[PDB]
């Protein structure tokens, strides 16, 4: 069966694949080729993982397919999921329902994580026997017993009026392993025991059973509780805070909320009941921010809540949207003086060779050596992406002929299919009036 | 603590007679723009002028925002100092000029003595009056008092589910009813009851409690503009509908000065006047600055700091006007312009110094060296970045301090601007546009 | 049989504050020295953290 | 409620004071071994600050604090030596005479240290006395570099 995620661009990317030293390996994780813009990554990667410095800016900047955002993505899975990341495009900064200074602190305040932990007593227990006496008529007093057992112990316990009405509202019986918060009251089964009664009728297929708790009754756990920034700001905007972080619709959050809630952080974190958890917001396309959005980050980058900023651009000397200034990487120089630049190199013949071997691994496709020959040698005529895509291409043309092994003239047949651009482009200029403008 | 670009600026490094000492309070050059910071504390330490702007003109890099986040610090934090980016001004809500005004209303602040009246006691009686009033029994360890509350109290009672043996907390002017807990004295009763005990009360049924609040004439304005303390459905419902942000009119603002006004005279309130901060001003567009100016000519407008690092550059919102700083001359004629400057070697090394200390790196004399070589090329943000990865590069060789070989490893590794833009140009054909 | 424990224990922020400001009071002694006991007990027998509402 | 009115944190009163974790350690300690406790203080306001830290860990108490009447106490007596669930008894060292016959607890957590060594021996001695099955440990609070250590020296 097949699940939501399935194999994408980058679905073969594991990790940066580096040591100790942060040494790239040749070919670990996914990862080929690319050593120093992998070893400054993962300089970039430690200095995330402590987690002191705010408002650390990197551009990682090299020509179309050199692989920045498959650096991008090592990083995150290096990272893991304790670790908030935001990756985002330049283009959805510019929405209709707010501006862009607003989309900007939003994309930066959903990369900074508070965790707020505490210990609570818990009762986990197999439920022997449960017991609600109640008025015929009118309104009286509940009263109630239950009988809790584990492994090693059995209590008997007398229920107030809420704990009875809360059973009953989760419907608990005989043989239910639940838990009960002593605090708050809820009660969350977990699961049956043994079956029920095989005389009732209209009662469904027994699900499979669960073993019973072991140890004490009243154990003590520890509750983690983690949201981001941007949670807390748009649970704290309004009423309908909560709703608004589905449905999007915050609109601009006011400053004073966003500064109440930084000094309540901050009274946390030196009252130790919550710690910040600084992640990293991804903008990748850079270049589609204007001058504004630039203008923004320079000096939103300066606060100690702000993340580690991470950008991607392929571009040269380009034209500033919303100005006619050319500057290097279509980025303000104000902005490129606060920020470190990863440079990504054109791929050898080995390297693209490796890529598509791993590629390959990850798709499942078996494809014969002089195939990877040809394909390399396409790959490097044309582009890389042209090659992964003729991977998948030339696996469903071999298994079309009842073939194991992707040949050499499945590649000629997905070459002869499927054009690049450049092929493209020649066939256009063939038939120029045909084509509509220009 | 988290250490950001400005964790090392304490203040502006001043001594008794105004003049700036040389390296003080995480400042290292400057003394001319340090004098005249100093100067513009005292301005508005006077409480006197309004409306009195002052632009920090200088090159990147040179501690514009450094000084004016010194300056904020030399003012404390009773006096407000709001730093806004002049691109925030571009909101999809409200006009710009509505913006620019909210903000100069919240650098005014305005301390106030308030007195709160609290009931605080365990509920021994609830007793609906019939629109049914309530008449309400709270004992405390100090004695016991009956109270008779208006139907809206009643209604948050039961809201709380407030029942005979638990904890509240009533404030009489807001009408705010708490249920704290269950009181302690019957956390026995039972084994499992769901339920969170608080002991009782030990102070008087009724307190009276004063003390200061700190608010701004923008928390004013907003609180008289989009009303929520009627606790009435019509308040619930403006706010579930009309959730975005008004154009406050003019009527209001005037209604709130006299009503703060009102306040000073019966010596309950007094006036911080307090700072703004705009920091790119050059992303505000034509509109913005002719606001601006009748903004800046008003009698209640804090002082406002400008920034500015644009040449000789065309107006936002103009075709082709040019203006010094990007601000049209009008403004630049009502600013007081305080002119940063390039540093000096020796600077850059006292500032490379002095942040990393700030971020707790020991750096060697020759690796310094080193580090300032790189800072004289390049820039003095790039050679001051290059810090955290060297102590990284240093931390994994097992070394406690930067040594040269870590920072010609660390710059090897990472470009700098003109090093990116010399591989651009050599390379213009291979990237996209 | 009985046995007697001596816990040490140090002082909170707050405690250490209230207890230096007393101690820069000193310079009756009865007095400080009750003051000093109340703090080294706890720090809330002279002001509760405040209950914050709006004005 | 929560966007109308903050009250402080239950949790910051045991952050404020050291003596407060010290004896939850203790308290939790003590409760997981099995015994029950006595906490004695000279202030009746120290003895509202340990209610609201025990209600707030979940430890059931009961309080005599010298102002309660004497027809109360025999029967605060008579319920601490009867109930199993009550696992403190918060009391005032200055207060509740000779007659008291607390033999039901196990343990004496002195919270400060009263002058006359006296007071604090006839405070063991209400757990300490004849017919007593358990043995009694004795727990001294004493916070460092204070004047509780001149307290302790002089007693
Ligand atoms: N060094 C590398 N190791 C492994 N795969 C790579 C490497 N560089 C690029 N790729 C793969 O090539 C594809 C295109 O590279 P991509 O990162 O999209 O280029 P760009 O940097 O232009 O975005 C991606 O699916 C990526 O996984
Ligand atoms: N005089 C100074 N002393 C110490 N550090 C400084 C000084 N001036 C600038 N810096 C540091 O250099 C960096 C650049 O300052 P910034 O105010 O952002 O420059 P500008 O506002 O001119 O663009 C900041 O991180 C600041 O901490
Ligand atoms: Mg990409």
């Amino acid at each position: 069966v097949t699940r939501i995620e399935r194999i994408g661009a980058h679905s073969h990317i594991r990790g940066l694949g580096l040591d100790d030293a942060l040494e790239p390996r040749q070919a670990s994780q996914g990862m080929v080729g690319q050593l120093a813009a992998r070893r400054a990554a993962g300089v970039v990667l430690e200095m995330i993982r402590e987690g002191k410095i705010a408002g650390r800016a990197v551009l990682i900047a090299g020509q179309p397919g050199t692989g920045k955002t498959a650096i991008a993505m090592g990083m995150a899975q290096a990272l893991g999921p304790d670790t908030p990341f935001t990756a985002i495009a330049g283009s959805e900064i510019f929405s209709l329902e707010m501006s862009k200074t607003e989309a900007l602190t939003q994309a930066f305040r959903r990369s900074i994580g508070v965790r707020i932990k505490e210990e609570t007593e818990i009762i986990e227990g197999e439920v022997v026997e449960i017991q609600i006496d109640r008025p015929a008529t009118g309104t009286g007093s509940k009263v109630g017993k239950l009988t809790l057992k584990t492994t090693e112990m059995e209590t008997i316990y007398d229920l107030g009026t809420k704990m009875i009405e809360s059973l009953t509202k989760d419907k608990v019986q005989a043989g239910d392993v639940i838990t009960i918060d002593k605090a708050t009251g809820k009660i969350s089964k977990l699961g049956r025991s043994f079956t029920r009664a095989r005389d009732y009728d209209a009662m469904g297929s027994q699900t499979k059973f669960v073993q019973c708790p072991d140890g004490e009754l009243q154990k003590r756990k520890e509750v983690v509780h983690t949201v981001s920034l941007h949670e807390i700001d748009v649970i704290n905007s309004r009423t309908q805070g909560f709703l608004a972080l589905f449905s999007g619709d915050t609109g601009e959050i006011k400053s004073e909320v966003r500064e109440q809630i930084n000094a309540k952080v901050a009274e946390w974190r030196e009252e130790g009941k919550a710690e910040i958890i600084p992640g990293v917001l991804f903008i990748d396309e850079v270049h589609m921010l204007d001058i504004e959005s630039f203008s923004f980050l320079n000096r939103a980058l300066e606060s100690d809540m702000a993340p580690v900023l991470i950008m991607a651009t392929n571009r040269g000397i380009t034209r500033i949207r919303g100005t006619s200034y050319q500057s290097p990487h279509g980025i303000p120089i104000d902005l490129l003086d606060r920020l470190l630049i990863v440079s990504t190199t054109p791929y050898s013949e080995k390297d693209t060779k490796q890529i598509l071997r791993i590629r390959c691994e990850e798709e499942d496709v078996e494809m014969s050596e002089d195939a990877y020959t040809v394909l390399t040698r396409i790959g490097l005529e044309t582009s890389l992406r042209y090659a992964i895509q003729l991977i998948t291409a030339a696996s469903l043309v071999c298994r079309k002929r009842k073939g194991t092994e992707v040949q050499v003239d499945d590649i000629k047949r997905v070459y002869s299919l499927f054009l690049d651009e450049s092929r493209s482009t020649q066939y256009m200029k063939e038939y120029q009036d045909a084509f509509l403008f220009n | 603590q988290r250490i950001a670009s400005h964790s090392h600026v304490k203040g502006l490094g001043l001594d008794e007679s105004g003049l700036a000492k040389q390296a003080a309070s995480g400042l290292v050059g400057q003394e001319n723009a340090r004098e005249a910071c100093g100067v513009i504390v005292e301005l508005i330490k006077s409480k006197k002028m309004a409306g009195r702007a002052v632009l920090l003109a200088g090159p990147p890099g040179t501690g514009k925002t450094a000084l004016a986040l010194a300056i904020a610090q030399e003012l404390g934090s009773k006096v407000p100092f709001c730093p806004m980016v002049g691109s925030e001004v571009y909101s999809t809500e409200i006009k710009k000029t509505e913006v620019l005004m909210e903000n100069f209303r919240r650098a005014i602040g305005l301390r106030i003595k308030e007195t709160k009246e609290v009931y605080e006691g365990e509920v021994t009686e609830l007793t609906p009056c019939e629109i049914s009033h309530v008449i309400i029994g709270l004992k405390t360890a100090k004695g016991t008092k009956q109270l008779k509350l208006d139907p809206s109290i009643f209604e948050s009672l039961q809201k709380e589910r407030v029942e005979a043996g638990d904890v509240i907390y009533i404030e009489a002017n807001s009408g705010a009813v708490k249920r704290q807990g269950r009181c302690d004295t019957y956390a026995t009763e039972f084994d499992l009851e769901a339920e969170e005990y608080v002991p009782l009360p030990k102070g008087d049924v009724h307190k009276k409690k004063e003390i200061i609040q700190d608010v701004t004439l923008h928390d004013l304005d907003v609180a008289n503009a989009r009303p929520q303390g009627g606790q009435d459905i019509l308040s619930m419902m403006g706010q579930l509908m009309k959730p975005k942000k008004t154009e406050i009119t003019d009527k209001l603002r005037g209604e709130i000065n006299k009503v703060v006004n009102k306040y000073i005279d019966q010596g309950i309130a007094e006036l911080v006047p307090g700072v703004l901060f705009v920091d790119e001003v050059h992303m505000l567009d034509i509109e913005c600055f002719t606001y601006l100016h009748r903004a800046l000519e008003s009698s209640i407008a804090p002082i406002v700091i400008f920034a500015s690092n644009r040449g000789n550059c065309v107006i936002r919102g103009t075709e082709d006007i040019t203006s010094p700083h990007g601000i049209p001359l009008d403004l630049l004629d009502r600013v007081m312009i305080i002119r940063t400057m390039l540093y000096t070697p020796q600077e850059m090394k006292q500032i490379i110094k002095i942040r990393a200390q700030t971020e707790g790196i020991n750096i060697s004399e020759e690796a310094l060296n080193h580090l300032g070589e790189i800072g004289t090329k390049t820039t003095l943000r790039y050679s001051v970045q290059l810090l955290t990865p060297a102590n990284l590069l240093a931390k994994i060789n097992g070394k406690d301090s930067i040594e040269k070989e870590h920072v010609e490893e660390i710059s090897e590794l990472f470009y700098d601007a003109k090093s990116s833009a010399k591989i651009l140009a050599d390379q213009q054909d291979k990237y996209m546009k | 049989k009985k046995y007697e424990h001596v816990i040490r224990c140090r002082l909170s922020k707050r405690q250490r504050c209230l207890y230096d400001d007393f101690m820069a009071q000193t310079t009756s002694v009865i007095n400080i020295l009750m003051q000093l006991r109340k703090v080294c007990n706890h720090p809330n027998l002279f002001d509760p953290r405040p209950v914050t509402s709006p004005f | 409620c929560n966007m109308r009115t903050q009250f402080p944190d239950l949790r910051l009163i045991q952050y404020d004071c050291g003596k407060l974790q010290t004896l939850a350690v203790l308290l939790r300690q003590l409760k997981a071994e099995g015994h029950r406790v006595l906490i004695f203080t000279q202030m009746t306001r120290m003895l509202d600050v340990l209610e609201q830290f025990l209600t707030y860990h979940g430890h059931l108490y009961l309080r005599l604090d010298g102002s309660t009447r004497v027809e109360q106490r025999q029967a605060l007596m008579e319920r601490f030596n009867a109930d199993k669930r009550i696992f403190c008894f918060i009391l005032s060292t200055r207060s509740g005479g000779v007659g008291v016959n607390l033999t039901g607890a196990d343990t004496v957590v002195f919270y400060d240290s009263d002058w006359n060594p006296t007071m604090d021996a006839q405070a063991q001695d209400r757990c300490h006395r004849i017919g007593q099955t358990r043995d009694v440990h004795i727990y001294r609070l004493i916070s460092e570099r204070t004047v509780e250590e001149n307290i302790l020296k002089k007693a």
